[PDB]
């Protein structure tokens, strides 16, 4: 599922801004 | 037409109201930006609250608890962030909305800066989204309601904000929204060209490279929208590389459990042309307003916090600190300024 491809793209955390 | 004359002429009259409401509020910035505070040693250390430095709860010697960001300068500096540094104190003493955070403190020292708003304790809606999994459509377009009139607001002062995502908003007490984090916010009556913000939230011409203006603020309110319904946003990858192709690509996909008003709003403001993205029209805010996702608001009734929220975090009385993850604690100041001359305005 798009659920499963969210979970395997290891970005469901707290994601930085660019600049760091 | 789709509006009979009472309702016509009710919408009118609301709409000039806020053209009212817009200009008293521009005169209020202009004037306190023209004319824009405490010590260290005035608060209580409590605890680290998230993470340039942390953000750590502390409570005032009235006995009122704060959160208290703290930001090292050397690393400001390392990162580039000087100019956007400054210019976010100067913001938030600026401005006043009932869904933006308030600074009430300022000051600084050897090695940090320090700004000191209010505490807003129910945790980030990051949290709960992930927790919950995905938020109802009523859920997130109350959520969304108040974010579409802090971005009229700011707008409206010509500011552009730029880092709109679940982690940057908070739940207060009454289940209603704080925005945080204005180091990215600028005065742009015309283009900018920074390429800054967060990978999923950038719209595609901040990709490109283009000079771009505030319809990037309303392309992040529909990558909002679209990860509060869905739990997942509509653009991810592995890398940030493969997300910006797809996020140029001009193609977005839905799960076949959102409403058709839902997915008409979405291609709406997550439109890769600028002559056809809601909020860059001719009718500006209104499209997005006045569009069948939002028929239910009651737009003044949001300002004014009278509508019921749908999620009331847990509130165990004050200086609590359970809607929060753990960080580990640390302690200092050095006995030499640091970067003297870059943040003598602070
Ligand atoms: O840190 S600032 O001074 O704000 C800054 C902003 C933009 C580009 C920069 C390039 N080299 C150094 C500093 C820079
Ligand atoms: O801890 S943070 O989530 O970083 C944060 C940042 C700025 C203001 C805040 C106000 N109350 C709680 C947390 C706050």
């Amino acid at each position: 599922t798009t659920y499963a491809d969210f979970i395997a793209s290891g970005r469901t955390g707290r994601r930085n801004a660019i600049h760091d | 037409g789709h509006m009979g004359n009472a309702a016509a002429a009710k919408k009118g009259s609301e709409q000039e109201s806020v053209k009212e409401f817009l200009a008293k509020a521009k005169e209020e910035f202009l004037k306190k930006w023209e004319s824009p505070t405490a010590q260290l040693d005035h608060f209580d250390r409590i605890k680290t609250l998230g993470t340039f430095g942390r953000v750590m709860l502390v409570k005032h010697k009235t006995g009122n608890h704060y959160a208290m960001k703290i930001l090292d300068k050397q690393k400001v500096v390392k990162l580039k962030q000087i100019e956007h540094t400054l210019n976010e104190k100067r913001i938030l003493q600026a401005v006043n909305f009932p869904f933006l955070v308030k600074l009430e403190f300022s000051f600084k020292d050897n090695s940090n800066l320090y700004m000191v708003m209010e505490y807003v304790p129910g945790g980030e809606m990051f949290s709960h989204l992930r927790r919950i999994g995905r938020f109802s459509e009523p859920h997130a377009r109350f959520y969304a309601a108040q974010i579409v009139l802090t971005f009229e607001y700011l707008h409206s002062l010509d500011l552009i904000y730029r880092d709109l995502k679940p982690e940057n908003l908070l739940i207060d007490q009454q289940g209603y929204i704080q925005v945080t984090d204005f180091g990215f916010a600028k005065r742009v009556k015309g283009r900018t060209w920074t390429l800054c913000g967060t990978p999923e939230y950038l719209a595609p011409e901040i990709i490109l490279s283009k000079g771009y203006n505030k319809a990037v603020d309303w392309w992040a309110l529909g990558v909002l929208i679209y990860e509060m319904a869905a739990g997942y946003p509509p653009f991810f990858a592995d890398q940030p590389i493969q997300i910006y192709e797809k996020i140029v690509s001009g193609k977005v996909r839905f799960p076949s459990h959102f409403s058709s008003d839902l997915k008409d709003l979405l291609r709406n403001l997550l439109q890769v042309d600028l002559t056809k993205r809601f909020g860059n029209l001719k009718n500006g805010v209104n499209d997005i307003k006045n569009h069948k996702w939002f028929a239910t608001t009651d737009w003044i009734a949001i300002y004014q916090r009278k509508v019921e929220a749908p999620f009331i975090p847990k509130f165990k009385g004050p200086g609590d600190t359970s809607n929060f993850d753990d960080y580990e604690e640390e302690e200092r100041v050095s006995i030499n300024e640091k970067c003297g001359k870059e943040f003598t305005e602070f």
